[PDB]
């Protein structure tokens, strides 16, 4: 029993965390093969943030312009070239902790680890969803760009979230590991906001079910609505709209539990408009939507790694 | 207040 | 900026985790040095659930009555003992994955990482804390025991917790590395129920610090408050007592806001007696008391390990 | 309810 926010263990990508120096400027990079990747904007001095000419900060750069420690040990670097917002270092020795990886880019509502790091070592390790507005509510500082977000499945390391920078409202934006940004952000500091965002409502629902799964069952009712139905609700909270394809995936747990996914969606359609009456749910006074169907699948079932 | 892009000095 | 609850990178105890099965019985032992450490319940078989005589049960047992499998690889028992609540299994081979460690115990208040585990493998990670009652809130199943807790300190593991049981309300015990329980249970399925819990102040006083270092002050209030007004206040609310060292404890977020504790005192009095009126404190409608003063500083300067 | 002791079979 319990449940709790729970992230992937870290040792397979603590072994691929480095740091990178140009100049002045440092942040972590992912050293995987015989190949480091890093936020592009590593070569920005403090001075050039603002509208950085990338192609002609690199032209300019040569292998030794950067420095890359793995620990104790300087790799040495012998090609550089940018991937849109990333920059690949080669170095001269493959990573012996490499391990079975892939790049996969996540959609909206899908969660990940993070492992927060600051001069290639970590600070520590949560667990993050990629908003509907496609920002991620981290814990970050400066130094911290070049952190990874990923998921494990079996031994194999999906690599999903490369971090970047911080907007205004303090939530962060980044990419993917081939350098593509997640929203409509770029890699400089004139002015950006992050827009309008909304809760992933198949994730409450899956956060529901695990809270019936741990015997918090009050929210429960006689009642029953359908899928048209709810989401005329839902919308008025700034809730996703819930497709089919959510019920489906909210399939196996409602097959684990005897309730079905419609009328977990009546109970939710009560939560919206009256609200939990001072009680709580799985030790929150707010509905949680950073827990995937299969965040709580993976939990519940104690699939391991 | 501006976006901060993330390294350190 | 942004707060999480995050938890320690879980490399070098993932390297520490095998299986231990005696029977038909399974569950996790922590592999350090030449020593594998398990719950002694491992020596129970389902007719020995309510009142085992482990000294008993274990007389009965030879080294090749415990497999012990670290991955792919049985490790060969040439000794075993009890002391307390746990097995010492002396093993032929030094574990070449041994961290710099130490066994503690900590007192209630503080926090934690588990790794949760199943069958010497890896589930999760996530960040627990020692509640006043000598439980914790953590998320654990059937085979979950032997699973442990810890904190880093650089480059050293301190473990604190091995997993043993879970109560009826769906919190857990267990015991520090010497196999002493924490708080007054025992390994025994008789009946057995968590005493009042009450919420950690200290904890929660250093939440409110962590949200003024991310720019949020809407909470405080012009008032200040005496230590023993303060106390008889938060008591009505089972709020543990804050005590003089809770208040030298917090002198460096104290220092680093500019707010006297005993001013956060009262913002703390006044947020008991109004609620959040919809507001959210980073990123939650509860007062978060599962992060130490050592927690915050941690996590707002970017420590690492 | 009882406690549960959490190994498994």
């Amino acid at each position: 029993s319990g449940f709790r926010k729970m992230a992937f263990p870290s040792g397979k990508v603590e072994g691929c965390m480095v740091q990178v120096t140009c100049g002045t400027t440092t942040l972590n990079g992912l050293w995987l093969d015989d190949v480091v990747y890093c936020p592009r904007h590593v070569i920005c001095t403090s001075e050039d943030m603002l509208n950085p000419n990338y192609e002609d900060l690199l032209i300019r750069k040569s292998n030794h312009n950067f420095l890359v420690q793995a620990g104790n040990v300087q790799l040495r670097v012998i090609g550089h070239s940018m991937q849109n917002c990333v920059l690949k270092l080669k170095v001269d020795t493959a990573n012996p902790k490499t391990p079975k990886y892939k790049f996969v880019r996540i959609q909206p509502g899908q969660t990940f680890s993070v492992l927060a790091c600051y001069n290639g070592s970590p600070s520590g390790v949560y667990q993050c969803a990629m908003r509907p507005n496609f920002t991620i509510k981290g814990s970050f500082l400066n130094g911290s760009a070049g952190s990874v977000g990923f998921n494990i499945d079996y031994d194999c390391v999906s690599f999903c979230y490369m971090h970047h920078m911080e907007l205004p409202t303090g939530v962060h934006a980044g990419t993917d590991l081939e350098g593509n940004f997640y929203g409509p952000f770029v890699d400089r500091q004139t002015a950006q906001a992050a827009g309008t965002d909304t809760t992933i409502t198949v994730n409450v629902l899956a956060w529901l079910y695990a809270a019936v799964i741990n015997g918090d069952r009050w929210f429960l009712n006689r009642f029953t609505t359908t899928l048209n139905d709810f989401n005329l609700v839902a919308m008025k909270y700034n809730y996703e709209p819930l497709t089919q394809d959510h019920v489906d995936i909210l399939g196996p747990l409602s097959a684990q539990t005897g309730i079905a996914v419609l009328d977990m969606c009546a109970s939710l359609k009560e939560l919206l408009q009256n609200g939990m009456n001072g009680r709580t749910i799985l030790g929150s006074a707010l509905l949680e939507d950073e827990f995937t169907p299969f965040d709580v699948v993976r939990q519940c079932s104690g699939v391991t790694f | 207040f501006y976006p901060k892009l993330q390294s350190s000095q």
